[PDB]
């Protein structure tokens, strides 16, 4: 099991996805046209996880670009690393999704979904041993939310035994396109609970506050929000992309991180937070990555308990001092880690650091506090839904009010389920 | 303390010293390997039924 | 002589195999290609070392070994390594997809597809044997392949080869070395299913090996290479009597007889001294009495427990190097007056000694220093029940919540096998306590 | 900031040690089933010694010595004295005891039977020392703290658990004069408070009445018996070179006969302190047994004696 197939859905999906590929191509020494111009053999030793090798020794990403309008995917092609993606893997409709789940899932997206899966199959067929799939998308809009969750269901039908990861940008009024986002998010969450093994909850509320408060950016763009995401995305995928001895796959992570199948909603963190000259000591990275300020999902981890943690330190450092520091926060704050899962924090180290920093730390937490994020969207949903506000946009595409009442209830059970183990 | 059964050779030697005196079949296996394949195949069928709905 | 087949399951078994056979080669003077100058009977013979190696007409000496991992990366390093020529490629067996730290995925799902292949390749080695003794099985308790496939193999070996002995070399899981969360499940599940099919089982807690490497070899953060090279010296002590001319533990039946009176209680404690650093500039070489005395220090055992609180059913000292019977018995008398060596009423309060004059061999550039004399005590003591109590307690915590259980059930297993397997272990802890108190 | 757990609720001594530990700033208590502690203040029955010293990073300590039940169960204490060389069957300070399973006066125990007719049968000290004015029996309780290095620390303050009724040779059935425990009494506190006489007063009585001291007449033999008993079991229980470490507070119960000779009645592994002495003793346990292993930001007398022969 080596190969991962990547899909990126809609505006946000394709935007953060582009940056993920820009970031990791740089770490692997792969230039904008697809040729390798690095130095180490360690850059190429697990390049087959995210790249196909082409004629004339070009490296092309195993990446499929999906949208219901040509806007964003045109910008990706014009953008800095656009010439590397296989042009056949640009699959786009024309009419758009209008920030409407129904359009993405049931009508406009239904028309395009088969043509997307053909390319998925095309990239899968030439995988020595396909391990799984990862999707970048948002739950607030139409395409990424609706069509993204449809593709997830189609991919599961056709490849029911592979791993399905998502990097899912959860919405927020602080960084809002449209009032209907909580509807879209809530319909998507119900899908993700069934059809994904891991879902990385990127919350736009959190990314804003990190950009605003802890980076001193007064007026942050989506660009500033996506820097944080593409750094985090490089961080969690480090151990797949590099050697070694203590090397990794998706399924073992999914197994060890997810004690109950519906509870697979992780809370990312990164340290230090960038947009520097003093390198951080190991005790600082450990303090920072566990800080609520560094979390990408706007939840206070003190309001719940960790079921499992996974931590990935990058850089040349004392593995003695990492162990010692990781054992310090566990032994000094043991009330916030469940007692009934022994040794539930796993640490890995990787010698290659990311562009800019001499040593970093990425944090993956399956905390019960993540219920707060779903409670927030569940409140935003009901304020509107209790007056059937804005439903005409969805019922016009064939949707029923029953489907909304279901998706509401499924997510309120998810919050109950997370609350259950926060007390036990 | 008695040093009994002393045996010697060119590469080594050995002795005892005493301080003080006082399976299921091929059928049964292949059966329940396949019984695990039933429940595996039932779960997958349940899923693809659920996905059809 | 009678032949012996070593089987290495999973990463833990394979990589420990590599450590063992590299050492076995250096001990007998066999080289990376497989030529052994000291062997005069070319293309055959019934020497003591031929119990582990077989011969070909070309003069190559080939392990009686079978490596089995459900994913290729680990066994590929063997195929491309320094001892690549040593093994015939039919002996190195791989899949494309591992058991993902899941006992059920390795036993039931991926096991079923590859079991018949492996047994066939074992039968290829068994039919080069004029009188097979049995099997040395190397694996982890915590891996999915290591725990899962092993128990399926151990069942299918008792069917096909019912008249033979089966010895285990098991790596009990430890949080200091890398660990999955679900390894306490995997350990209990495989111990249950393997219990009736293994005759003698040598457990090695990675926590103990880790600390021995930290304390005595001054290695800050021990690699697997460090851990395995040490484990192989222990393994080599135990198997040397099968590979060399001797009168103690000459077959696999004698390990059972000498160490295992009660058959469910077939988990003897290995204690090994001395472990000394090669970087140590000035070293005062330890006497027979000092190294024998070290076999009753907890800090040198393969499993950390307190033999004082518990009773012995059997003890075996296996010396290596400059040792004579009278220096041993002198040390034994000293040790009897200082330490709480309580035996059970029905067993004799004795020690079956075995000496081999060739001192411990060490890997060039390795961590361990050359020494004049060494020992390995094998003691069936009930104190090792401590290791079960720990593992069962972790098991009970997660299983109380059904945590991670869906992963196992999803590979076709039934949730009842958890509670069934745990109830066997509950019986095993009770079997130890009757004997021990 | 170290961590502890309390798995014996009933322990009045280690209720106070918990209370003294918390109130400092550098010691947070945890839930009883948390594995990540520096200190266990464990249960009496079935203390899981096998689980200790395995959690990586943490140095682990516990308030009990595993195997020290072989000094505190009466039946074992009798076998240890008859079997060991260092305390031989010719042991001049232990009452002549025998074990058959379920001046010729005896006592039985493990209802208390004092007779000649009729668990462990023990020689009854017919002529004990008697305090005046009173004509009354007593026993001495000395508290002893063995630490993680096996230093034996004897607490200077002991106590005389007094009887208040006159002693009687002919009448055995009546338990208020013979048995001098705290619970069987409750003349409950006629001569002294709660039937207790502390070491300053008992010294003064011996000075005035018998023309001697507590230090010379009695305490020299107590110091001998304590040291005799604990050093015998040291190879069996010591946590030197062990993956966890043990301290323990013991309670030795003595009896002084008429010719000023001390006798060993019983050792207690989970002993209750005297109501006045708690604060000072329990403080001392934190100083010597706990803080010596876990340092922060003499009431005891040390019993070491290497006589060269
Ligand atoms: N001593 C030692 N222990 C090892 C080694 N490799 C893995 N382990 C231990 O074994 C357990 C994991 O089992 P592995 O052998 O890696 O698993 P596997 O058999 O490959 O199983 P899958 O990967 O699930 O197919 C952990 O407790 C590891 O610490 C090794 O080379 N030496
Ligand atoms: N051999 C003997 N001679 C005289 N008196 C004796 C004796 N054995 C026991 N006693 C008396 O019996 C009383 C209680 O017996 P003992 O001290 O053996 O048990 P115990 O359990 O009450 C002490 P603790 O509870 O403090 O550990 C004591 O007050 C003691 O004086
Ligand atoms: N972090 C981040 N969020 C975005 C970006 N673009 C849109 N969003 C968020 O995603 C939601 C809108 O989804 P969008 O991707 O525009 O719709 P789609 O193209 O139909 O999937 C809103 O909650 C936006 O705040 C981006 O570049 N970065
Ligand atoms: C709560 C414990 O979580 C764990 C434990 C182990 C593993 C694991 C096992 N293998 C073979 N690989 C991983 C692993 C660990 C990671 O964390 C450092 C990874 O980074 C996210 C990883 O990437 C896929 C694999 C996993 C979780
Ligand atoms: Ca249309
Ligand atoms: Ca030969
Ligand atoms: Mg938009
Ligand atoms: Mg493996």
């Amino acid at each position: 099991m080596r190969e991962i197939v990547h899909i990126q859905a809609g505006q946000c999906g394709n935007q953060i996805g582009a940056k993920f590929w820009e970031v990791i191509s740089d770490e692997h020494g792969i230039d904008p046209t697809g040729s390798y111009h690095g130095d180490s053999d360690l850059q190429l030793e697990r390049i087959n996880v995210y790249y196909n090798e082409a004629t004339g020794n070009k490296y092309v990403p195993r990446a499929i670009l999906v949208d219901l309008e040509p806007g964003t995917m045109d910008s990706v092609r014009s953008g800095p690393f656009g010439q590397i993606f296989r042009p056949d893997n640009f699959v786009f409709g024309q009419s758009g999704a209008g920030n409407n789940w129904a359009k993405g899932h049931y009508t406009e997206g239904a028309e395009l979904v088969d043509s997307v899966l053909d390319v998925v199959r095309k990239e899968s067929e030439s995988c020595d041993c396909l391990q799984g799939f990862q999707l970048t998308h948002s739950l607030g809009g139409g395409t990424g939310s609706g069509m993204g969750t449809l593709l997830i269901s189609k991919i599961r039908e056709e490849y029911p035994d592979r791993i399905m990861n998502t990097f899912s940008v959860v919405p927020s009024p602080k960084v809002s396109d449209t009032v209907v986002e909580p509807y879209n998010a809530t319909l998507s969450v119900h899908q993700l609970v069934e059809n994904t093994d891991e879902t990385y909850c990127i919350d736009n509320e959190a990314l804003y506050d990190i950009c605003f408060r802890t980076l001193k950016l007064t007026t942050p763009t989506y660009g500033d929000l996506n820097h944080l995401v593409s750094a985090t995305m490089s961080g969690v995928t480090t151990c797949l992309r590099f050697p070694g001895q203590l090397n990794a796959d998706l399924r073992k992570l999914a197994v060890n991180m997810v004690p109950f199948p519906r509870l697979h909603f992780f809370m990312p963190g990164f340290a230090p937070l960038t947009s520097q000259y003093r390198a951080l000591t190991v005790p600082e990275l450990t303090q920072q990555m566990f800080d609520a300020k560094n979390m990408m999902a706007a939840c206070d981890p003190r309001h719940g308990r960790y079921l499992t943690v996974a931590a990935v330190f990058r850089g040349r450092m004392s593995m003695k001092e990492v162990d010692e520091q990781m054992l310090n926060v566990q032994n000094k704050n043991s009330s916030y880690f469940v007692e009934w899962i022994p040794n539930n924090v796993k640490t890995a180290v990787c010698d290659i650091p990311p562009r800019g920093l001499k040593m970093s730390a990425t944090f993956i937490g399956n905390s019960t506090a993540i219920q707060e994020l779903f409670k927030r969207i569940s409140e935003q949903f009901t304020a509107m839904f209790r007056r059937k506000a804005f439903l005409h946009w969805y019922t016009g595409e064939g949707m029923d009010e029953m489907e909304f009442t279901e998706a509401e209830s499924n997510m309120n059970d998810l919050v109950s389920e997370y609350q259950q183990y926060q007390d036990a | 303390m008695e040093v009994i059964e002393l045996n010697k050779c060119t590469s080594g030697q050995s002795f005892e010293v005493i301080l003080k005196p006082p399976d299921p079949s091929l059928e049964e296996i292949q059966k329940k390997l396949e019984a695990a394949e039933e429940r595996r195949k039932y779960q997958e069928a349940e899923l693809l039924k659920h996905l059809a709905e | 002589m009678r032949e012996c087949i070593s089987i290495h399951v999973g990463q833990a078994g394979v990589q420990i195999g590599n450590a063992c056979w590299e050492l076995y080669c250096l001990e007998h003077g066999i080289q990376p290609d497989g030529q052994m100058p000291s062997d005069k009977t070319i293309g055959g013979g019934d020497d003591s070392f031929n119990t582990f190696f077989s011969e070909t007409g070309a003069g190559k000496h080939v392990p009686r070994a079978v490596f089995v991992d459900l994913e290729p990366t680990v066994i590929d390093e063997v195929r491309t390594g320094t001892y690549r020529q040593l093994f015939h490629p039919e002996q190195l067996i791989t899949g494309k997809e591992d058991a993902a730290n899941n006992y059920a995925r390795g036993h039931y799902t991926i096991g079923k597809e590859i079991i018949d292949l492996v047994l066939d390749r074992i039968r290829k080695l068994a039919d080069q044997c004029t009188g097979l003794q049995g099997f040395l099985v190397f694996h982890s308790f915590g891996g999915g392949t290591g725990s899962g496939f092993t128990s399926l193999l151990m069942e299918r070996l008792s069917v096909d080869y019912g008249k033979k002995s089966k010895l285990e070399f098991s790596i009990y899981p430890a949080p200091q070395v890398s660990t999955a969360v679900v390894e306490p499940y995997n350990s209990i599940l495989t111990t249950h299913t393997t219990l009736e099919h293994s005759d003698c089982a040598f457990m090695v807690d990675n926590e103990a090996i880790y600390d021995i490497c930290r304390r005595n070899l001054d290695i800050e953060r021990p690699t697997y290479t460090n851990l395995n090279r040490l484990i192989s010296q222990i393994v080599s002590s135990i198997t040397a009597s099968l590979r060399f001319d001797g009168a103690l533990n000459v077959d696999l039946t004698e390990f059972q007889t000498n160490l295992v009176p009660y058959p469910r209680i077939h988990f003897p404690l290995a204690t090994y001294a001395p472990v000394i650093s090669a970087e140590k500039a000035y070293h005062e070489q330890l006497s027979v009495a000092e190294i024998t005395n070290a076999c009753f220090e907890p800090a040198n055992q393969m499993v950390k427990c307190d033999p004082r609180h518990g009773k012995y059913m059997a003890c075996c000292l296996l010396y290596r190097g400059d040792v004579v019977p009278k220096d041993v018995n002198a040390a034994i008398a000293t040790i009897k007056t200082k330490r709480s060596i309580q035996f059970v009423d029905w067993c004799p309060t004795g020690f079956k000694v075995g000496i081999n004059y060739q001192p411990p061999t060490v890997v060039p550039g390795g961590d361990l220093a050359k020494v004049q004399r060494a020992v390995c005590m094998l003691s069936n003591t009930t104190a090792i029940a401590e290791a079960w109590a720990r593992l069962d307690h972790k098991f009970d915590l997660m299983y109380a919540k059904r945590a991670f259980v869906h992963w196992y059930v999803g590979e076709g297993m039934e949730e009842g096998e958890f509670s069934e397997a745990r109830e066997d272990m509950a019986a095993l802890e009770k079997d130890y306590e009757e004997v021990g108190v | 900031m170290y961590t502890f757990v309390v798995r014996d609720e009933n322990s009045s001594v280690y209720a106070e040690v918990s209370r003294l530990l918390l109130a400092t700033g550098q010691w947070k208590r945890l839930r009883k089933d948390n594995p990540r502690f520096n200190l266990m203040l464990g249960e009496r029955n079935r203390l899981p010694f096998g689980r200790l010293g395995h959690e990586p990073g943490l140095v682990q300590l516990v308030n009990y010595y595993r195997g020290a039940d072989k000094l505190c169960r009466k039946a074992s204490l009798v076998k240890l004295i008859k079997t060991s060389p260092e305390l031989s069957e010719s042991c001049t300070w232990f009452p002549e005891s025998y074990v058959i399973y379920p001046g010729n006066v005896w006592i039985a125990k493990s209802g208390i039977l004092i007779s000649s007719e009729a668990h462990v049968i023990q020689k009854y000290l017919e002529k004990p020392l008697l305090l005046e004015p009173g004509h009354r029996k007593f026993d001495i309780r000395s508290w002893v703290l063995v630490d993680h290095l096996y230093n034996i620390y004897l607490y200077r303050e002991g106590v005389l658990r007094t009887s208040s009724e006159p002693y009687n040779s002919a009448n055995f059935q009546d338990k208020t004069c013979h048995l001098t425990n705290h619970c069987i009494q409750k003349n409950y506190g006629r001569y002294e408070e709660g039937n207790e006489m502390f070491f300053e007063e008992f010294n003064q009585y011996l000075m005035d009445a018998l023309n001697t001291t507590l230090e010379n007449s009695i305490l020299l033999q107590i110091k001998h018996i304590i040291r005799s008993c604990l050093m015998c079991i040291e190879p069996a229980i010591s946590t030197k070179h062990l993956h966890y470490q043990s301290f323990q507070l013991f309670g030795f119960d003595f009896m002084v006969d008429e010719e000023l000779k001390v006798w060993l009645i019983e050792v207690n592994g989970a002993p209750a302190c005297a109501q006045k002495l708690y604060a000072e003793l329990c403080q001392g346990i934190v100083d010597v047994a706990i803080s010596s292993v876990f340092p922060l930001a003499s009431i005891f007398i040390k019993l070491h004696h290497h006589h060269h022969h």
